RNA sequence: UUGACCUCAAAUCAGGUAGGAGUACCCGCUGAACUUAAGCAUAUCAAUAAGCGGAGGAAAAGAAACCAACCGGGAUUGCCUUAGUAACGGCGAGUGAAGCGGCAAAAGCUCAAAUUUGAAAUCUGGUACCUUCGGUGCCCGAGUUGUAAUUUGGAGAGGG
RNA sequence: GUUCUUUGUAAAGUGCCUUCGAAGAGUCGAGUUGUUUGGGAAUGCAGCUCUAAGUGGGUGGUAAAUUCCAUCUAAAGCUAA
């Protein structure tokens, strides 16, 4: 059978933590009727059910303290776009399209002009 | 020896699980050239350098 | 004014204040969940030939437990898991790199009964 | 410490050896007595501080495009002026009447050609104690130099 | 202007009111550490005119470096080679003394960016330099677009590559015949006139 | 060594010569690559021609100075002389030296000619965006040719 | 006594950053000998291999303290050519460019040096809010030992 | 292609007359030493010593003095193909 992921999101915390003991102590079991019985595919079940109520439980607080960060400066660093070490020491898009108050001017007066050469 | 570190013993418990004959189901399966363990290892024919 | 009155002829460092870390952010934001609970430390008992005579004759439950249990943890898993008593715990590491713990009960409880319990016998 | 060392055999070096006399016009400062009245007359005239000057615009913002006025509405102001470039320059335009400078600067050689230039200009300076005190009536940490263009009648 | 009396100034530098500050900051800067960090520039018109300006992330380092020659290492004198290779006493280090003064400062300082460096006193040992660093990661030189181009990665250790004022002049790039070896990269050229180039129909 | 007569050859072939052997095997394929550049370019320079117009200039070295050749820049008094400034020109297409000058008459009328031509001969669109488009001429210097007085 | 200033420290202070790997290509330092000269020491191999430091997708170079001697060229780089030439060298062995010319590609620029002086007009940070690679308000600080604006020699500025 | 906002008694360009016109120092340069270069009475670089000028200075492939001319504007920095 197995546990569903999007079965276990529509639980509370205390309900995944619950569930998570009972898969412990299923597992606990099995490794007892294992060492008596020349195979036992269940195991690998209950093992992988495990480990998606791990990755629910991890993803609702992972969730959860991202939106008391949410809309303020220094963010946990987990929670940040990684993304390159070498990009994130990039100049930023308003940074990198700084330029100096004098060649504004130059720009504005004199842009690239748009022309063609038949007449 | 006898009185050992546990780096020493971690290596000599790897050393003592690879000490085994290839498992018969492997070779039945398919496109299969595994014939024997290649790295098998004794005490007496070679020594393992710690 | 004069100037302070100094006995010794030694400057040492003034002892400034020092003041208490307040982070503007968590360093990782999620606990990490017990890494070695009462679950982990006791994987499976052995059951041995001569790991079951120990159970019926001298009260000692034979169990394989983690590497990184020590005999704290181990005698607090096996009296939460299944509600006994704890002598005392002997552990050795095992030459195949697992390590055995030998959990001995008082005289209130008895192994082979309990083992029943568990399931193997 | 080394520090505390090198701070004070740094005085020391500085007066045992013979100090050139472009230096050591310096330390003949003015007398505390005569100082008195120089940083009294000096203190009428502080120039606004970020504080006043935020409600001097919001009148010349109410005034000017509203009362149809040239921008006059504020008197003309009447402060002391501060700043090394500044001030030299106003030193060779003929607009000083009296100048203050530090002698106490680190970098020395800044305000060395300060009292030759007023004297071939002809406008007064006095050398006087502290840049701190100097930077106390210009609103700043330290100034170094103080000088007065105009002055009420 | 006052810039312009320093800097006429700072060229008498054999008059007495220039050589009494010369031994009084000589025997200063030698009781501090090879390595330390300066308030402020001795010399601001000399500093400004490199680059420098008077705001936060403009960090000025005073740093001393040993004078003379290059002896080759060659343990006990012997070099075991023809007799023209055997010179041990006379060798001159192609490096400016002023680029391992910025090289020595870039390395305690690795978080920052050498913009220039400038002569400030000597003695018979040691010389005496003033080296401008810049940051990269304050937002004042992030910003402020006639400065951020050190902030580009291109710009990593510019003294530990030679393209420092005190590099390129020790790499001899300028133009003009007399930099024909030395104009757009000593090995470059070298490998330049030193390829066969061929092609498909040989010529 | 020296035998069987012959003339004494210079080949200078005595150091590691075959680690910087440099065989032009991509002659083909780069020239479709530039090709490809060329013709990338200029749908992102939409219809501009490519290349900017360059002034008529006589050659130094008398064994090239009875030749006229294609130069750098427009020679800034030429650029007044020709009715409009040296910022605008460059936004025009019109390549501007300002570091060579004029001390040749018949070079010089040669030069503002050009420039009077040049503006004849463009349709320069306004920024608004209107964009009466006139499809691209790739070449600037195939409509105005330099040509030996 | 109290409050500044200067310099120098301390903190698991608030927020950041540097290391190492890779290293074909790139920027420098350092630096041989085998070999060739039918010996060999200058020379040659070679301003190479090995050693060390530092980058990027290219790097470096780059808008002349240039080439030229012309009816003058006009940033840099690369290719063809100049040319195995001028020249260097027990003038032995060997080494050895550059200007012009044709082509590929083309793009130009700004700091210091000025009094804004009828108004530091400049900026980091913290905090609050918002349309969040940032913006606005407020509050400390940086800064007159000079941050903005204006100007860069092709000019340009003060003025009329 | 459409659409919302007017920036602004803001900024920029060009004509004539007048007064000015600031421009980088242990640096250029020189001697000597080593190294390097095709660069040869010394091409570049570096150590040491001496140490500039403002109608000035560098360069003009033979060292020096004298008299001209030509050509650029160093000792600060950025930049695609």
């Amino acid at each position: 059978a197995g546990v569903k992921a999007y079965e276990l999101r529509t639980k509370s915390k205390e309900q995944l933590a619950s569930q998570l003991v009972d898969l412990k102590k299923e597992l606990a079991e099995l490794k007892v009727q294992k060492l008596s019985r020349p195979s036992l595919p269940k195991i690998k079940t209950v093992r992988k059910s495990i480990a998606c109520v791990l990755t629910v439980i991890n993803e609702q607080q992972r969730e959860a303290v991202r939106q008391l960060y949410k809309g303020k400066k220094y963010q946990p660093k987990d929670l940040r776009a990684k993304k390159t070490r070498a990009l994130r020491r990039a100049l930023t898009k308003f940074e990198a399209s700084q330029v100096t108050e004098k060649q504004r001017k130059k720009q504005i007066a004199f842009p690239q002009r748009k022309y063609a050469i038949k007449a | 020896a006898a009185q050992k570190s546990f780096r020493i013993k971690q290596k000599m418990a790897k050393a003592k699980k690879q000490n085994r004959p290839l498992p018969q189901w492997i070779r039945l399966r398919t496109n299969n050239t595994i014939r024997y363990n290649a790295k098998r290892r004794n005490w007496r024919r070679t020594k393992m350098n710690i | 004014k004069a100037l302070k009155v100094r006995t010794s002829a030694t400057f040492r460092l003034p002892k400034t204040l020092k003041l208490a870390r307040a982070p503007k952010y968590a360093s990782k934001a999620v606990p990490h969940y017990n890494r070695l609970d009462s679950y982990k430390v006791i994987e499976q008992p052995i059951t041995s030939e001569t790991a079951m005579k120990k159970v019926e004759d001298g009260n000692i439950l034979v169990f394989q437990v983690s590497m990184k249990a020590n005999k704290y943890q181990i005698k607090k898993a096996v009296k939460e898991l299944y509600e006994v008593d704890v002598l005392k715990v002997n552990t050795l590491v095992r030459p195949n790199g697992t390590k055995k713990a030998y959990v001995r009960l008082t005289a209130d409880y008895d192994a082979l009964d309990i083992a029943n319990r568990i399931g193997y016998i | 410490p080394e520090y505390v060392r090198v701070q004070r055999q740094k005085k020391i070096l500085s007066i045992r050896l013979k100090v050139p006399p472009t230096i050591a016009q310096f330390q003949y400062t003015l007398d505390r007595n005569t100082a008195a009245e120089t940083f009294k007359l000096f203190n009428k005239y502080r120039p606004e501080t970020a504080a006043e000057k935020k409600e001097r615009l919001t009148k010349e913002a109410a005034a000017v495009a509203e009362g149809k006025s040239k921008q006059d509405a504020s008197p003309k102001p009447y402060a002391v002026k501060y700043g090394l470039n500044h001030v030299v320059a106003l030193i060779e335009n003929k607009k000083a009447k009296l100048v203050l400078i530090a002698n106490d600067v680190d970098p020395i050689e800044l305000v060395v050609f300060l009292p030759a230039l007023c004297k071939k200009m002809g406008v007064p300076y006095a050398i006087v104690k502290g840049k701190a005190r100097l930077g106390t009536l210009v609103n700043q940490k330290t100034s170094a130099v103080a000088a007065l263009t105009e002055v009420r009648a | 202007g006052a810039y312009k009396y320093l800097e006429e100034l700072q060229r008498k530098k054999q008059s007495d009111v220039l050589r009494f500050l010369q031994r009084v900051r000589v025997w200063e800067y030698r009781q501090k550490n090879v390595i330390h960090r300066a308030a402020r520039p001795t010399r601001p018109d000399k500093a400004r005119r490199l680059g420098y300006k008077a705001k936060q992330g403009f960090v000025i380092y005073r740093v001393r470096v040993r004078r003379g020659n290059r002896k080759r290492p060659v343990p006990k004198g012997a070099t075991y080679g023809k007799p023209t290779n055997q010179g041990v006493n006379e060798l001159k280090y192609q490096r400016s003394l002023r680029a391992t003064a910025e090289e020595r400062v870039g390395r305690r300082a690795a978080n920052l960016r050498v913009l220039n460096s400038y002569w400030v006193n000597q003695d018979s040992t040691y010389k005496y330099f003033e080296v401008i660093l810049v940051d990269p990661q304050h937002k004042a030189i992030r910003r402020d677009a006639r400065y951020n181009w050190i902030c580009d990665p291109v710009h990593k250790h510019r003294e530990a590559r030679g393209l420092t004022a005190t590099g390129k002049k020790s790499r001899g790039i300028n133009k003009g015949h007399k930099f024909n070896n030395t104009k757009a990269g000593r090995r470059k050229t070298w490998k330049r006139q030193n390829t066969l180039s061929l092609w498909r129909y040989r010529k | 060594a020296i035998s069987k007569n012959l003339p004494i050859l210079k080949n200078h072939f005595r150091k590691h010569w075959q680690e910087r052997v440099k065989v032009h095997f991509d002659q083909a394929g780069k020239k479709v690559s530039r090709r490809n550049a060329r013709a990338t370019r200029a749908a992102k320079i939409a219809p501009r021609p490519l290349d900017l117009l360059r002034p008529v200039v006589r050659a130094p070295t008398v064994k090239y100075n009875r030749k006229v050749r294609a130069g750098r820049g427009f020679t800034l008094a030429e650029v007044k002389a020709a009715g409009l400034t040296a910022a605008y020109a460059r936004t025009i297409g019109i390549a501007v030296d300002h570091r060579r000058q004029n001390r040749n008459q018949e070079i010089f009328d040669a030069n503002v000619q050009r420039l009077k031509e040049y503006q004849s001969k463009i349709i320069v669109f306004p920024r608004n965006g209107k964009a009466p488009e006139a499809e691209q001429v790739l070449s600037a210097a195939a409509t105005f040719p330099i040509a030996q007085p």
